[PDB]
Formats: structure tokens, C-alpha cells, sequence
DNA sequence: GACTAGATCAGAAGCAGTAGAGCATGCATAGTTT
């Protein structure tokens, strides 16, 4: 049972629940030479914490990290396993040559298929930036939904469906909010569910939702003549009964 | 909701996995 | 004093002890393991050869050599080291709290007595010699034993008998919700009650400030560099001690380790000839020295003895008036001479004659000195130091004589001629006001040397595995904003009335 | 004996260095 | 559930973006 | 007598401080070659 022959390992793991006697006896009766510093001859050192030897090996780029984890493995399967960056800290220039020509920047590779956890563990090194605007990123989703026959989607199924509800007795002003006990949860469900809802009508707008209060459809009648595209009046059945059915419901049913 | 983000991740897997296999196809046809 | 100094601290493990008043507030417990942490590493920077022990009372469990009940020896009386610290940082959080209940316990009962009797055992066990033995109780219950007089009166006991063997005890009470009394039980076991300390106190004790401020310098005990002999002429004779209160702190020295197992090496040099290959002992070689195109061999023996002049000592030439001695003549470090009186009988009364007719006279006493046998004599300055003392009497500036070396005619260099240059009045005045503006007042102990601290500091964080190590703030830095607000306008009326429009000094 | 450092016995104790302090 | 679904959809859309500009790397490179 | 255990002296080790030499590094200054 000696897998390894004659390789150098230096260990440095602080805090773990397998403290590093376990693994320097492990390693020692495995074949594998233990070292105390890490030097020309050693090819990899082992730290399960973020102490300061690690911060200074990381900061002169002359060898490779690797997590605790991946020593575990190798027990495991009795096994050499190849690394990965998965598996490791911080790389020297030499593994980030091998590394960056199979395996992209991030800890994703374009040899060999992923599963969800695999894809999790990729974004889970990804951080949060803000390089976009609400408007080109909606255009975007929009364009990605488009082209791989991704509009099936239940939740994204009113993404080209603008919305303009009549819940401002003046349109065009938002000092204007009603009370409207159905109308308001019903247009915060519609932009829950995806569609866009804009409390200024704009020439973007699309369609018009129109409560109870019939007293508006002319003055909406009216507005739509000038605009350039002409929007189409909905009653409130037809939402009900798309969410109902999950699957969008013709217009001409319920103009 | 709670289903929403694993609708969202096999979804993602799927797409990633077809350009991985272009990717494939194509190293195959570069190691004439 | 001559020995090593040894402390114990005491820890009270009972259930007052680990509430905390306040959400945001530290617990006694953990107030007391951050001193001791603190103490322990003010030690192994100034003091490595000391002894500390810590010791837990009111537990469950017991270790100790007598095998009492309820008192648990965690470390006994030994030199400090990494590994303690880090033993100890395990009970600082809330999850050491837990970890520290599980591993000894807490909320049972104690007798001092036995806590007492353990600590003078510990202290019994020491085999070197201990010029100072000290107890510390940290505890926050005034009435340790209110419901039973015996108890009391043995602890009382026990504390005597300490206190006649020669332990010191202190008390570092802590915060208390009803608020801490020692006129209760503490004034007779503490070895010394102040009058301050009899009111009752609504905070923890301030000793514990002192105790958490870390002292990163070393300490060194006195000692005489040598105690040699002053001659007023070949027949009378004083004995004095040679002693050096400036003295240039150093890196400890670097030691060489193996790559493999981090274990000492030893280093050997050696000298073999290249034609014969035979190794050459530190007396077969010859010394040489080319003069005047020719080689001059000397043996080792004949090269030591070129040096010798006179035998170690100082002998006394005259005196002379201070005004002619130099401030700029600095050639190296004064030192420090004093009376000795365990060799010659007699030197203090006629050394304290000397200092005080010089004090009279302001004269300092010209002489040869030769710290060493086979070493060339110099010349010094014996000035008088008379005995001062601040407001608390505290001695700051002790009595005796300040040598100080004077140059010879080598160790000047010769200045390049340079024209001279008036200032006139105005700019005198403006560089004045300015001098005036950025006035301080200056004492020997207000800066500490970076590189020192940083490597101690670096030295602790790598020892004990922390994340990051503590940056040092570095007072010898200008503090280039204050100056500039406090100088105002000042820089610039100077720099207009001293250069022309264009000069540009940093080009 | 006011001012005797605690942490080292028989020496003076040291005032934390201030270092510039203008008047 | 917009917060979420914006995060998802921009971590993908930097993978898939990784992901063309190897495709298009490699294609360039078969050109030769 | 013998053993065991206390107390006394003298030499060796540790440590501090000094001096000498070498190395490396950096920088400046002046002479020689093209």
C-alpha cells in the first residue's frame, strides 16, 4: 500500500479536525518524505488555514498550496489524483501556465463536463459586480431567452409583455397613488412574475391593464391614438387565468 | 421561488456542457 | 537581587465569575486570561528565564500533588513558551468558555487554605534560586467564606504563614454587580492594605491596565562590566566598577536550523593547506603584510604583543576645567564609574572627596584607560555626576563619575573650505517664530526603535499562528500634517525673503 | 515603592513612548 | 426573487462570455 | 560501622560585551580606452 515514492510534502495546517501529527504519520507510512519548510526539492505544501506562513508563501510565487482536502482524496481512493483548483490556494507561475491551458481563469474546465455542484463550486468564486444597468441587463436576459429557445420559461413567460397599470387617477404623476386593494397586488404579482412595470406611460409601453373603473377607457382610447403602436385593453380575468394555466392566454378573449 | 434557482442552475448546465462539447469537437478535429 | 522571579496566577472558576453585566462587555473570566496572556508574552520578550504558573480553583476536577478537591494546577512553575499561550488561548471566547466548563467545571466550592498550601508547594518544588515569589488572586468575591468562621481563620492562617515564608500576595479584584469590599476579608490576607484601598470599588482594579499594557523591550539586571583600579600615583590605590547605562539594543542572533526537520545544525570553519591537504591548527600560520614592496612576517604571538602598553586599570594625569571638554568631540558611548569598596577598603571615602571637590571646582579628572589586558590605552574624562531625584524621590540621575572618551589626533577629519555666509536679521526673526512655532519638549524614553518592535512583533505572530501580524506605530516619523497646520503662512513668507522666483530645491 | 513595574520586579516601570507632542 | 434571478443570469452570462472567447481562440488558432 | 540525609566550596556553563575579519550590498569618485 505505498502509492507515493519519494515525494516531498510539507505540512502546515493549523486549526482542523485533523490536526497535523495524523497527517505527518499518515504521510510517513505511506512512503512520502515529510519536511517541516518547504524548499526547491518539495513540489507541494498543505495548510487547512489562513495563517501567516501561507499569506507569505503565497506572496513569493515559488510554489503550489494545496487544501487539506486533497490528501483525504488520495486516502481515500488509494489513488494519485490529479489536482485541480478545487483543490488548492494558490498556484506558482508554472501551474498557472499548466492550468491555464485546460482549465479557464475561473475554477471551470472545457474538457470535462459539470454537474450542479461542480457549477455551484465555480460561482461560488465568482463576487458580485456592477459593470450593468437595469435597462441592458433586462435587453440582455431578453437576447439570451431568444436565442436558444429559451421562452419556455414559467417565471420569465411575461419578459416581452410591458404592462401599464391604472392605478394613478392623473396619469403621469406619481403624486397620484391610489389605494386600489386588488389592482396594486395584482400589478406587484405581474412584476414579480417577470413582466415590466412602468409607473410613467412611455412609448415603451405595451400593454394596459384597466381595473373596475370604466370611467378611464376613453381617456386611454384617446391616448393610444396618438401613439405610434397602439396598446390593447385587458380585463383582470385574463392575468388570473394565465397564472392559473401557467401558460399565457390569447388577448382576443378577453379585449 | 425555491424552485425558481434549481430550474435556473440545470438550465445553465445544460447550455455550458453543449459549448463544452463544441469545444470538444473542435480539439478533436485540431489533433489531425 | 540575585535569583529569578516567579508568579502564580490564581483564577477563581466560580459561576459569579463567567456573568457578564452587559451584552457588550467582557467577563471577568476572560479579563483574567487576556492579562495572563499579556503577561505571559511581556515575558518571554524581556524575561525568558522567569517562572509562571497558573493554577484554577472552585472546579470540579482536581490535579495536584497533594490531591486536594477543587483546585486544578494547569501549568506549574515553569519558563514561559508558544505553547502555554496557546494552551490558554483556547478559554478565551464564549466557546472556550464552554471548553473550559467541560474540561474542569465550575460552581463548586473552595477553601483557600488548600489553594494556599498548593501554591506554597509549587513554589517548594522550584530548585533555582528565587529572589522573588509572588501570588496573584484574580476574583471578584469580597466574602469568599461567610457562612463558615474556620475556613476563614484557617485561610488567615495559611496566609500568614505565606506571608512569613516570603510570598508576596496582590489582588486584582474585579467588577462586581454589588461592588467589591476589601475591609471585609481581603485586608488581612493581602500583604499590604493602602490606605486608598479601603473604600468600596464600582470597577475592576487598575492594575489590570498595567498589566495588559505589553512591554516589548528587554530587561537587564545590573552588572558591572569590570571593576578595575584607579591610581592617583604608583602607591595609592581605589577600586572602582565600570557600568553602562546606554547601552545599543540588538536583534536577538539568528540561528541556523535544517531545511527537513527544523533541527539545529552546527557550524565548523577550518584552514588546510591546497598543495598537501593537511589541516593547519591557528599556530602553524604566519601573519604577513606588504610595505614598501617587500614582506614582513610576524607570528601570531609577536602580532597579540604589539598591543601591549600598561596593565588594566585607570591611572590618573591631572585635572582640567570642563569648559575645555567638547560637546562635538563625541568619539564613543560614556560610561558609568562607581565606588567599590568589597576590593579596597576605603575607596568610597576618598571617591566621594574627589566627586565632591570636583563639583566644587568644575573640573573633571583627566586619565588612562585600559579596559583589558593587551589593549592600547586610551584617554578619558572623569566628569562629576551629582545625585539627582524627581518629585516622587525616585533617584533618575545616580552619583559618581561619567567617563567619557576624548579623541586622538586620528580620529579627526579634515573639513573642506567653505565661504561663510550671514543671514540677515529678518530672515534670523522668521526662522525664529517658525523654531518657536514647532517648539516640544524632549525626554530620553520618548521614541522606541521600529525595526526592534516590528521583529518582535513578527516573531510573536509567527509563534503563535496568528492571521495577521500587529502593525507598530512608528513615533520617529515627522508628523508632516500637524506642522504644516501649526506653521501656517510662515514657509512661505520665509522661502520668498530667503530664495529667488526660480530656484525649485527639490531639482 | 509607587511605580514598580508589576510584570518585572526590581525595575522601574516605563511610561508608554509619546513621542512629539507640541506645546 | 429579482435579486436572485439578476445574480444567477450575470454569473452565466461572465461563464458563457469565458467560454466564446475560448471557442473563438481555438477557432483562430485551427485556422493555421 | 554503615547508611542516609543535611550543609559548604570550587570549577564549568551561560551570558554579556568587545574586537577582528570577511562578505555582500550600495554608492560615489576618478583613470583609461575608443
Amino acid at each position: 500500500s505505498n502509492i507515493f515514492e519519494d515525494v516531498e510534502f510539507c505540512v502546515m495546517s493549523g486549526t482542523d479536525s485533523q490536526p497535523k501529527p495524523d497527517l505527518e504519520n499518515r504521510i510517513a507510512e505511506f512512503g512520502g518524505y515529510i519536511v517541516q519548510n518547504p524548499g526547491p526539492d518539495t513540489y507541494c505544501v498543505i495548510a487547512g488555514s489562513e495563517n501567516i506562513r501561507v499569506k507569505n508563501i503565497i506572496l513569493s510565487n515559488k510554489h503550489d498550496v494545496v487544501k487539506p482536502a486533497w490528501l483525504l482524496e488520495c486516502f481515500k481512493t488509494k489513488s494519485f489524483v490529479p489536482w485541480q483548483p478545487r483543490f488548492m490556494i494558490h498556484m506558482c507561475p508554472s501551474t498557472k501556465e499548466h492550468f491555464a491551458r485546460e482549465y479557464d481563469c475561473y475554477g471551470d474546465s472545457y474538457f470535462i463536463d459539470t454537474d450542479l455542484n461542480q457549477l455551484k463550486e465555480v460561482f461560488s468564486g465568482i463576487k458580485n459586480s456592477n459593470e450593468q444597468t437595469p435597462e441592458e441587463m433586462a435587453s440582455l436576459i431578453a437576447d439570451l431567452e431568444y436565442r436558444y429557445s429559451w421562452d419556455c420559461s414559467p417565471l420569465s413567460m411575461f419578459r416581452r409583455h410591458t404592462v401599464y397599470l391604472d392605478s394613478y387617477a392623473v396619469i403621469n404623476d406619481l403624486s397620484t397613488k391610489n389605494e386600489g386593494t386588488r389592482l396594486a397586488i395584482k400589478a406587484l404579482e405581474l412584476r414579480f412574475h417577470g413582466a415590466k412595470v412602468v409607473s410613467c406611460l412611455a412609448e415603451g409601453v405595451s400593454h394596459v391593464i384597466i381595473g373596475e373603473d370604466h370611467s378611464r377607457v376613453a381617456d386611454f382610447k384617446a391616448f393610444r391614438r396618438t401613439f405610434k403602436r397602439k396598446f390593447k385593453i385587458l380585463k383582470e380575468s385574463w392575468v388570473t387565468d394565465s397564472i392559473d394555466k401557467c401558460e399565457l392566454q390569447e388577448e382576443n378573449q378577453y379585449l | 421561488k425555491e424552485a425558481l434557482e434549481t430550474d435556473l442552475y440545470k438550465r445553465f448546465i445544460l447550455v455550458l456542457n453543449e459549448k463544452k462539447t463544441k469545444i470538444r469537437s473542435l480539439h478533436n478535429k485540431l489533433l489531425n | 537581587y540575585s535569583g529569578r522571579d516567579s508568579l502564580i496566577f490564581l483564577v477563581d472558576a466560580s459561576k459569579a465569575m463567567f456573568e457578564s453585566q452587559s451584552e457588550d462587555e467582557l467577563t471577568p473570566f476572560d479579563m483574567s486570561i487576556q492579562c495572563i496572556q499579556s503577561v505571559y508574552i511581556s515575558k518571554i520578550i524581556s524575561s525568558d528565564r522567569d517562572l509562571l504558573a497558573v493554577v484554577f480553583y472552585g472546579t470540579e476536577k482536581d490535579k495536584n500533588s497533594v490531591n486536594f478537591k477543587n483546585i486544578y494546577v494547569l501549568q506549574e512553575l515553569d519558563n514561559p513558551g508558544a505553547k502555554r499561550i496557546l494552551e490558554l488561548d483556547q478559554f478565551k471566547g464564549q466557546q472556550g468558555q464552554k471548553r473550559f466548563q467541560d474540561m474542569m467545571g465550575h460552581g463548586s466550592d473552595y477553601s483557600l487554605s488548600e489553594v494556599l498550601w498548593v501554591c506554597a508547594n509549587l513554589f517548594s518544588d522550584v530548585q533555582f534560586k528565587m529572589s522573588h515569589k509572588r501570588i496573584m488572586l484574580f476574583t471578584n468575591e469580597d466574602n469568599p467564606h461567610g457562612n463558615d468562621s474556620a475556613k476563614a481563620s484557617r485561610a488567615r492562617t495559611k496566609a500568614g504563614d505565606l506571608r512569613d515564608t516570603g510570598i508576596f500576595l496582590d489582588l486584582m479584584h474585579l467588577k462586581k454587580p454589588g461592588g467589591f469590599d476589601i475591609s471585609l476579608f481581603y485586608r488581612d490576607i493581602i500583604s499590604i492594605a493602602e490606605d486608598e484601598d479601603l473604600r468600596v470599588h464600582f470597577e475592576e482594579s487598575s492594575k489590570l491596565e498595567d498589566l495588559l499594557r505589553k512591554v516589548r523591550a528587554k530587561e537587564t539586571r545590573k552588572r558591572a562590566l569590570s571593576r578595575l583600579k584607579l591610581k592617583l600615583n604608583k602607591d595609592i590605590v581605589i577600586s572602582v566598577g565600570i557600568y553602562n547605562l546606554v547601552q545599543k539594543a540588538l536583534k536577538p542572533p539568528p540561528i541556523k536550523l535544517y531545511r527537513e526537520t527544523n533541527e539545529p545544525v552546527k557550524t565548523k570553519t577550518r584552514t588546510f593547506n591546497t598543495s598537501t591537504g593537511g589541516l593547519l591548527l591557528p599556530s602553524d600560520t604566519k601573519r604577513s603584510q606588504i610595505y614598501g614592496s617587500r614582506q614582513i612576517i610576524l607570528e601570531k604571538e609577536e602580532t597579540e604583543e604589539l598591543k601591549r602598553f600598561d596593565d588594566p586599570g585607570l591611572m590618573l594625569m591631572g585635572f582640567k576645567p570642563l569648559v575645555l571638554l567638547k560637546k562635538h568631540h563625541y568619539l564613543r558611548p560614556s560610561l558609568f564609574v562607581y565606588p567599590e569598596e568589597s576590593l579596597v577598603i576605603g575607596s568610597s571615602t576618598l571617591f566621594s572627596a574627589l566627586l565632591i571637590k570636583c563639583l566644587e571646582k568644575e573640573v573633571a579628572a583627566l586619565c588612562r584607560y585600559t579596559p583589558r589586558r593587551n589593549i592600547p590605552p586610551y584617554f578619558v574624562a572623569l566628569v562629576p555626576q551629582e545625585e539627582e531625584l524627581d518629585d516622587q524621590k525616585i533617584q533618575v540621575t545616580p552619583p559618581g563619575f561619567q567617563l567619557v572618551f576624548l579623541p586622538f589626533a586620528d580620529d579627526k577629519r579634515k573639513m573642506p573650505f567653505t565661504e561663510k555666509i550671514m543671514a540677515t536679521p529678518e530672515q534670523v526673526g522668521k526662522m525664529k517664530a517658525i523654531v518657536e512655532k514647532l517648539r516640544f519638549t524632549y525626554r530620553s524614553d520618548s521614541f522606541e526603535n521600529p525595526v526592534l518592535q516590528q521583529h518582535f512583533r513578527n516573531l510573536e505572530a509567527l509563534a503563535l499562528d496568528l492571521m495577521e501580524p500587529e502593525q507598530a506605530v512608528d513615533l520617529t516619523l515627522p508628523k508632516v500634517e500637524a506642522m504644516n497646520k501649526r506653521l501656517g503662512s510662515l514657509v512661505d513668507e520665509f522661502k520668498e525673503l530667503v530664495y529667488p522666483p526660480d530656484y525649485n530645491p527639490e531639482g | 515603592c509607587p511605580g514598580e513595574s508589576l510584570i518585572n520586579p526590581g525595575f522601574k516601570s516605563k511610561k508608554p513612548a509619546g513621542g512629539v507632542d507640541f506645546d
